[PDB]
């Protein structure tokens, strides 16, 4: 079956998984290991054949399995991950702008570098033209 | 997000460079 | 125009994406179909049995 | 600022200043600008798409074959499923008709 | 390309051939034959790698001419490659590791010198370093 | 498990093809009845 | 492990090396354990020039002792290997990830063959780093033999003290000195003990500058000498000289004062009268 | 790992199951189904939303996109085909059912 | 009730809050620039998955919704091309300040550098 056993690695024929684990495993492996060790192979929380559940496919009503790739599950998560990437590359840009419209603001000297330029080639030519 | 693939491609990688290689 | 200009650009990261990556995830999805494929004609020919050891047994 | 500024006459100005048809030239050059920026983007598309088509034909033409191919042996599993449900039941009617006859 | 009866005859040529052009001033092309003479065959390079010509470069006569001629016409860093590939190929004899430093220490690379005399230990086996040792332990000292 | 040498030693520099690259008749029958 | 050596040699006798190659890939699924046969295959894959499996034969061997449990003798061979490879740049990568991941109660052969490697193919400022590494490391186990080798200590604070090593390390170490009092009431075995306090205060007020603390220094070595039993002219007068330094004569008089008072000694008086006339 | 619901027969990224059946369902689909029929929706016992069992087990991976998918505007394209066949998958099925 | 995420700046249908920075985010996005960046987005201090606490807690046509996703997807790619055509001229204008500054200093340096002349006329 598709099913792989998280334990052996084998694909299965007696698909089992357990509460506590939320894991698959065969029945014929996990019966002797909780009958030798009582214990989950995974989370080594504790295990009884209580917490048990077999899987089954194929019952009346089960849908055909769909194999044309595309899906509108799918095409809408990869929608999602478009939507994502962009916001967080837009925030990124976003960011990248307030630095730098930040920056020029505190940056606008330039009318007061003018004064001082002028305040120094007054003084220069009223310091040169004194001879 | 998309390609996480690409650890298959890796690990697929790996088991093919055990080919002719050693234990463990 | 502007809205057009990025999506142009994100259509080519994904395919410059697309050309690193496709060729290997189209043989990984060829590659587990195949395996459904084999799986598949394997329950049709296990059922097929059984439908004929039916008729056996409603012969006999 | 960013809409209101304009290259115009080979200069920036503002858009508001200009003469009305001035600003029709101006905007359909503003215009004809982002459709020179698609343009060279969606040439450079095309190209790398046109590979990445041939590149990866064959591997969709395998996975087109695969999915005919699951689709009729899964139709074929239900119908022989349904077949043998039938003759299971008619089997049990069988078995009686045999102890009636 | 022709047949010779060993390596030495063959090195011989090799050295000849660099020896006229060297006394005809040809200063760069002797230096050129001697990297054409000295360059290591590739395992695809020759018919087999047994063969006179591609066993020469194991000489170490063709290794000491042409470490020679860098200390008189090439530069100082042409030569550390000479002798270091001399060096890696095993050809370097002990005498000529001590030349090697001696041209280092002459033109003052002391450091680098040291370097020529611990790698000539890491070739050879006593007694063959016990010369090296005593050239380098004094030096290190002086 | 510890991170490995394969992640934390620089990638071999000296890389070649041959030292890392170079890696490692009968008749029959005619067919039935022809 | 003899039996597998004559399939191998007997394969190779007939240049058949992808066969010898496949006879060690399954002795070592079975003698995998001893490392001397990881590492022969890997000299075997080198010697007939297939280096990048040597190379991966090396890797594979890290992986199976584990790289928790890291095993000097892979380190050292595979380090090697890449140093004869001229790999210098991974060679010097292997041995410093050895040292970084080993207790130095091993790693000896990964240091004497690291300063041969660096030795030879390193430089002045990385021979000399490697080689000071060393001889700490090899002071700090000579000091763990005994403890009253204190001919180790005066070396190795010598050594300290010459590569500028960083003030807290260097005062720790004195620390560590200190604490082998000897354990005899007899002046011949302190003569030569002194000196590592003398050192420490020297140490304190020329080289640290922290003139409180080198008073604490001193005054550490009264209250260990025993002093009814023998005394050291020595600490009584460098201390008396230490606080006539810092303009403090009150209390210079008051150290050698108190010297004159638990143990006249002809030299205590002779300092101190000879401190009063050039007072 | 891979795993695909009864319900719609996709791929889920939620996988979880039933304590009274054997068959796997996408954990929000289910949910609803229970939150109208309060059933199992193939076995018909009586169900809760608590007796679901959920696989942590990582779940399908990505369907890789076609080409004519590495587009926003052509996935929204490719997304109305998708649905219009779809509609029409389930329109058949009301019809094959009357017949 | 109605929560803003602090990346996107949209309602969220899943308000979580850091506690690095005490700023609402939709889970999806941060875990994802958590993931990429590793900082609060905010405060650019570290941040970890562990840290975050979640928040306290109908359709129309397809057709419809095709288009308004439509319309909308074109709006957040208008946002972003506007976005990088405003950092470059945040950019220019930068430079270009830059650029008057720097040569605003070498004219008070050519300036200074003459006025000490006056000294020794
Ligand atoms: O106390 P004294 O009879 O004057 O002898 C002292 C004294 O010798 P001892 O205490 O060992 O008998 C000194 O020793 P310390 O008190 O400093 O421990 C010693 O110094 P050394 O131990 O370093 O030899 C010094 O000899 P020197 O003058 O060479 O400093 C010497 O002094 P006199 O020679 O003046 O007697």
């Amino acid at each position: 079956m598709s099913f792989v056993c998280g334990i052996s690695g084998e694909l299965t024929e007696d698909p089992v998984v357990s509460q506590v684990s939320g894991h698959i495993f065969d029945r014929r492996l996990i019966v002797k290991f909780i009958a030798e060790n009582g214990t989950d192979p995974i989370s080594h929380g504790e295990l009884s054949e209580d917490q048990l559940v077999s899987l089954k496919s194929g019952g009346t009503g089960s849908a055909p399995r769909n194999v044309s790739g595309t899906s509108i599950p799918s095409l809408l998560k990869m929608l999602q991950d478009e939507w994502d990437t962009v916001m967080l590359n837009s925030f990124s840009l976003r960011q990248q702008l307030q630095i730098a419209r930040q920056e020029l603001s505190h940056s606008l000297y330039q009318h007061d570098a003018a004064c001082r330029v002028i305040s120094r080639l007054s003084k220069e030519l009223t310091a040169a033209r004194e001879a | 997000h998309e390609y996480g693939n690409v650890i298959k491609k890796v690990e697929e990688m790996k088991v093919r460079r055990e080919n002719e290689m050693l234990a463990l | 125009a502007k809205a057009q200009n990025e999506h142009l650009l994100m259509r080519q990261i994904n395919l410059e994406l697309m050309d690193e990556y496709a060729a290997e995830s189209y043989l990984q999805r060829n590659k587990v179909m195949e395996d459904l494929l084999t799986h598949a004609e394997k329950e049709l020919r296990k059922t097929k049995e059984a439908v004929m050891e039916v008729h056996a047994n409603r012969k006999m | 600022c960013t809409s209101e500024i304009i290259l115009s006459k080979d200069k920036f100005t503002r858009i508001a200043i200009l003469p009305r048809e001035e600003q029709m030239k101006a905007l359909n050059d503003e215009f004809q600008m982002y459709r020179g920026w698609m343009n060279q983007r969606a040439k450079r598309a095309a190209k790398v798409e046109k590979k990445l088509r041939v590149k990866l034909g064959g591997y969709q033409a395998i996975h087109d074959k695969l999915c005919k191919k699951y689709q009729e042996v899964t139709t074929e599993i239900e119908m022989a499923n349904i077949e043998k449900k039938t003759f299971e039941r008619l089997g049990e009617h069988e078995l009686k008709a045999i102890n009636k006859r | 390309i022709s047949q010779f009866g060993g390596v030495s005859e063959l090195a011989n040529v090799w050295c000849a051939y660099a020896e006229m052009e060297m006394k005809h001033k040809r200063a760069k092309a002797a230096l050129t034959v001697m990297q054409r003479a000295c360059v290591v065959p590739k395992p695809g390079d020759y018919e087999n790698m047994q063969s006179v010509q591609a066993r020469v470069h194991r000489s170490p006569i063709l290794w000491a001419m042409y470490a020679d001629y860098e200390e008189c016409c090439g530069t100082v860093e042409s030569c550390r490659k000479v002798y270091d590939k001399m060096i890696e190929l095993r050809v370097a004899s002990p005498q000529m590791i001590m030349n090697y430093a001696m041209f280092l220490e002459e033109n003052e690379y002391f450091e680098l010198a040291f370097q020529a005399y611990e790698k000539g230990i890491a070739l050879f086996k006593w007694p063959g370093v016990f010369d090296i040792w005593n050239t380098y332990l004094v030096k290190f000292i002086k | 498990m510890s991170m490995k040498l394969r992640d934390i030693l620089p990638a071999p520099v000296a890389a070649d093809e041959a030292a890392s690259q170079i890696r490692r008749v009968s008749k029959e029958p005619p067919p039935y009845g022809k | 492990e003899q039996a597998w050596q004559t399939y191998i040699n007997f394969e190779l006798r007939y240049k058949e090396i992808d066969r010898a190659r496949s006879v060690y890939q399954r002795f070592l699924h079975v003698h995998g354990i001893n490392v001397q046969n990881w590492i022969k295959y890997a000299k075997f894959e080198e010697r007939n020039g297939y280096i990048g499996n040597a190379r991966a034969a090396y890797e594979k061997a890290m992986e199976y002792f584990g790289e928790e449990d890291i095993n000097e003798t892979v380190l050292v061979a595979f380090a090697l290997f890449e140093e004869r490879q001229k790999e210098h740049e991974r060679a010097r990568g292997i041995f410093k990830y050895g040292l970084d991941n080993l207790p130095s109660n091993r790693t000896e052969e990964i240091f004497k063959h690291y300063t041969q490697h660096e030795k030879k193919f390193g430089e002045r400022v990385g021979i000399e780093d490697v080689i000071i590494s060393k001889r700490k490391t090899q002071y700090e186990k000579m000091v763990e033999e005994n403890g009253y080798n204190y001919d180790a200590w005066f070396d190795y604070l010598r050594l300290l003290e010459n590569e500028e090593t960083d003030r807290e390390e260097v005062e720790d170490v004195y620390e560590r000195a200190i604490a082998n009092i000897p354990p005899h009431s007899e002046k011949r075995y302190w003569r030569r003990y002194i000196y590592l306090w003398i050192n420490y205060a020297l140490y304190e007020e020329l080289v640290a500058k922290d003139f409180d603390r080198a008073r604490q220094v001193y005054k550490a070595c009264i209250d260990i000498i025993p002093h009814k039993t023998f005394t050291f002219a020595k600490v009584w007068i460098m201390f008396a000289h230490f606080e006539i330094r810092q303009l403090d004569l009150n209390a210079a008089r008051k150290i050698m004062g108190v010297a004159i008072g638990k143990c006249p000694k002809d030299k205590l008086f002779r300092a101190y009268i000879d401190l009063e006339l050039q007072l």
